[PDB]
């Protein structure tokens, strides 16, 4: 079917010099190389955040400490207002 | 990692959880400032235990 056949082919031809060969892009005047694979294959990441999200920060975990080791001027204090506590209990 | 047929990260990304995957160790650091708080826990613990026993029969 020259019908079928004709347009089938015209239909994979004409984007084969834009996949295929790349041969840009014969009717379109701006190209199409400088649009996925180079500007926007930042895309998702021009998306995204860079350098802290998709470099995604293998960050330590700011240690947190107990109460600085010091166990005698607070806990007798914490002695003395348990005595005043009991004294309300 | 298949579904994006445009991978060209994820390896990078695989290697970089790989890479931290020894994240950071935990912190055991409390032996000395928590045995003291239960040393005075245990001292007046055993003062009201031994006061109490005394003055019950008493």
């Amino acid at each position: 079917q020259d019908l079928y056949l004709r347009e089938l082919k015209d239909t994979k031809l004409a984007p084969s010099t834009l996949q295929d060969a790349e041969g840009n892009v014969k009717p379109w005047n701006p190209p199409q190389k400088p649009n996925l694979p180079e500007l926007e294959l930042q895309g998702p990441e021009a998306l995204k955040a860079y350098t802290e999200q998709n470099v995604e920060t293998a960050h330590v975990a700011k240690e947190s400490e107990e109460g600085e080791s010091e166990p005698i001027e607070e806990d007798w204090l914490v002695l003395d207002d348990a005595e005043e506590t009991k004294e309300s209990h | 990692r298949s579904v994006l047929k445009n991978t060209s990260v994820i390896d990078k990304i695989e290697s970089y959880v790989k890479q931290y995957k020894p994240v950071k160790i935990d912190a055991s650091k409390q032996l000395q400032v928590i045995e003291s708080f239960e040393k005075h826990a245990m001292t007046n613990a055993k003062e009201t235990e031994s006061l109490v026993s005394k003055e019950l029969k008493d």
